[PDB]
C-alpha cells in the first residue's frame, strides 16, 4: 500500500 | 554503521548572531531524491524536539530561524539570528539505514555582558548535626561568563578533602550560570575550628568575593 | 493532544530484566505511516536508537544489542512495550520513547519527558533534606537567598521544587554528584528579604524511587 524508500532502505540494511 | 561528526562540538555566539554546525556523515545518507537527516534541539532536563527532517524541512511550529541546508555526506544547520532559547545541544540524525545513528551533539553557548557572582554562605543544619553530617554550602549565583574558582578556608587553612562542587546548564532566559561548593566533614571535625570562609574568584573580580561565618557569632 | 510518557523500574539489578513501557495518546498505532521507537540517553553522553515497531507490526532492532531486545504494542490500550534481557551497568541511562509520525522519513517528532533507568547493586536509599538558612549573624541584604541540601540518597531522579511549584523564578537546582553510593544535590531560591519569614518558604523534595516525598520549611536560626 504506497510502500515508502525509508522502509525500503530500512528492510534492505535490516538484520 | 554510518558515523556522523559534528563540528564543532561547542560554540559560543552572542544574541542576534549565526550559529553554525555541520554534520559529516562516513557514507551519503542522500539517493533517488531524498537526503535522510534530521536536526533535534534538547534543551537541560528536556527531551530532544525536532527541527529539521530530509535536510531542509522546517519543521510546523518552529522558528525558521532553524535553516537546514547539505546533500549526500556534508548537512549544516544553522540558527541565525540566536536567541537566549537557544542554550541547548543540538543532535543531527540519518535515517539512510540501520543502525540509525546521531552525532555526538553541539553545545551552543549564548554570549552576554559579563556577570559577577551573588556568593551566599550556609552553617550546617541543626537537623544534619543530629546524625553526626557537617555540611557548609555555597551558592555562586548568575554569574557570567562559565569559569569560576572557589577556595574553601577552615580557620585560615584551605581544605581540598571533602569538597564537592556543581554547575548548572546555562539559564535560557538570563544566559548566567550558578554553582553550589560544598564542604562535608564529621561533626567532631567540624567542633575543632571556628571560623569558616569561602573564597570565589570570577573574571569580572579585582578582588575575590569572600564569604565568612562566625560559630562564635 | 499528543502525549506519550514513559514508565519503567527506576532501579535494576545486574543481569535482572529491564522492562519499559510507552502509553500514548493524541494518535493510533494503526494509523497508515505511523510508528513508535526507543531512544537512550546515558549521563552526559549522547543519542542512541535502540528499537522501533511500526503501524503494520514490521519491528527493528539495534544489531550491536539486536540478542536482548523484543519491542510489541497494544494498538487497543494505546502502549508500546520494550524488555531489554541480561540488563548491566552500562544500561544506566535515560529510556525516551518518541513518535515517528510518517511512512515517508524516520524522525522522531514527538518525545516522552524521559524515563531514568538506574542498573546497580547499590540499595534503594531515600534523602535527608535539610534546611540552608543564613544564620544569626546575617548582612544587609536587600535580596535573601535560601536552599534545600538533598544527601545520602540513591538512585535518581530527586525532583525539587518550593511552595508545591509556587515559587519557580530565582530558583536554582543544582545537578546532583556521587559520593560513595550516595547522590548529593542542592537547590537555592532568592528572595527579596522583606517577604520572609514574614511569607513562609518551603522546599519540596520528591525521590519517587524510594517512595519519598520530604516538605522542608526554612525558619531563622535563632540561638
Amino acid at each position: 500500500a504506497s510502500l515508502s524508500l525509508q522502509r525500503l532502505l530500512e528492510a534492505l540494511s535490516a538484520e | 554503521d554510518i558515523v556522523l561528526t559534528q563540528s564543532p562540538a561547542s560554540l559560543a555566539v552572542s544574541l542576534g548572531q549565526r550559529a553554525t554546525i555541520s554534520c559529516r556523515a562516513s557514507k551519503s545518507v542522500s539517493t533517488s531524491g531524498y537526503s535522510f537527516m534530521h536536526w533535534y534541539q534538547q534543551k537541560p532536563g528536556q527531551p530532544p524536539k525536532l527541527l529539521i527532517y530530509l535536510a531542509s524541512n522546517l519543521e510546523s511550529g518552529v522558528p525558521a530561524r532553524f535553516s537546514g541546508s547539505g546533500s549526500g555526506t556534508d548537512f549544516t544547520l544553522n540558527i541565525h539570528p540566536v536567541e537566549e532559547e537557544d542554550a541547548a545541544t543540538f543532535y543531527c540524525q540519518h535515517s539512510r539505514e540501520l543502525p540509525y545513528t546521531f552525532g555526538g551533539g553541539t553545545k551552543l553557548e549564548i554570549k552576554r555582558a559579563d556577570a559577577a557572582p551573588t556568593v551566599s554562605i550556609f552553617p550546617p543544619s541543626s537537623e544534619q548535626l543530629t546524625s553526626g553530617g557537617a555540611s557548609v554550602v555555597c551558592f555562586l549565583n548568575n554569574f557570567y561568563p562559565k569559569d569560576i574558582n572557589v577556595k574553601w578556608k577552615i580557620d585560615g587553612s584551605e581544605r581540598q578533602n571533602g569538597v564537592l562542587n556543581s554547575w548548572t546548564d546555562q539559564d535560557s532566559k538570563d544566559s548566567t550560570y550558578s554553582m553550589s561548593s560544598t564542604l562535608t566533614l564529621t561533626k567532631d571535625e567540624y567542633e575543632r575550628h571556628n571560623s569558616y570562609t569561602c573564597e570565589a574568584t570570577h573574571k569580572t573580580s579585582t578582588s575575590p568575593i569572600v564569604k565568612s561565618f562566625n560559630r562564635n557569632e | 493532544q499528543v502525549t506519550l510518557k514513559e514508565s519503567g523500574p527506576g532501579i535494576l539489578q545486574p543481569s535482572q530484566t529491564l522492562s519499559l513501557t510507552c502509553s500514548f495518546s493524541g494518535f493510533s498505532l494503526s494509523t497508515s505511516g505511523m510508528g513508535v521507537g526507543w531512544i537512550r540517553q546515558p549521563s552526559g553522553k549522547g543519542l542512541e536508537w535502540l528499537a522501533h515497531i511500526w503501524w503494520d507490526d514490521v519491528k527493528r532492532y539495534n544489531p550491536a544489542l539486536k540478542s536482548r531486545l523484543t519491542i510489541s504494542k497494544d494498538t487497543s490500550s494505546s502502549q508500546v512495550f520494550l524488555k531489554i534481557a541480561s540488563g548491566d551497568t552500562i544500561d544506566t541511562a535515560t529510556y525516551y520513547c518518541a513518535r515517528i509520525p510518517t511512512d515517508d522519513y524516520y524522525a522522531l517528532d514527538h518525545w516522552g519527558q524521559g524515563a531514568s533507568v538506574t542498573v546497580s547493586s547499590a540499595k534503594t536509599t531515600p534523602p535527608s533534606v535539610y534546611p540552608l538558612a543564613p544564620g544569626s549573624a546575617a548582612q544587609t541584604n536587600s535580596m535573601v537567598t535560601l536552599g534545600c541540601l538533598v544527601k545520602g540518597y540513591f538512585p535518581e531522579p530527586v525532583t525539587v521544587t518550593w511552595n508545591s511549584g509556587s515559587l519557580s523564578s530565582g530558583v536554582h537546582t543544582f545537578p546532583a554528584v556521587l559520593q560513595s553510593d550516595l547522590y548529593t544535590l542542592s537547590s537555592s531560591v532568592t528572595v527579596p528579604s522583606s517577604t520572609w519569614p514574614s511569607e513562609t518558604v518551603t522546599c519540596n523534595v520528591a525521590h519517587p524511587a524510594s517512595s519519598t516525598k520530604v516538605d522542608k520549611k526554612i525558619v531563622p536560626r535563632d540561638c
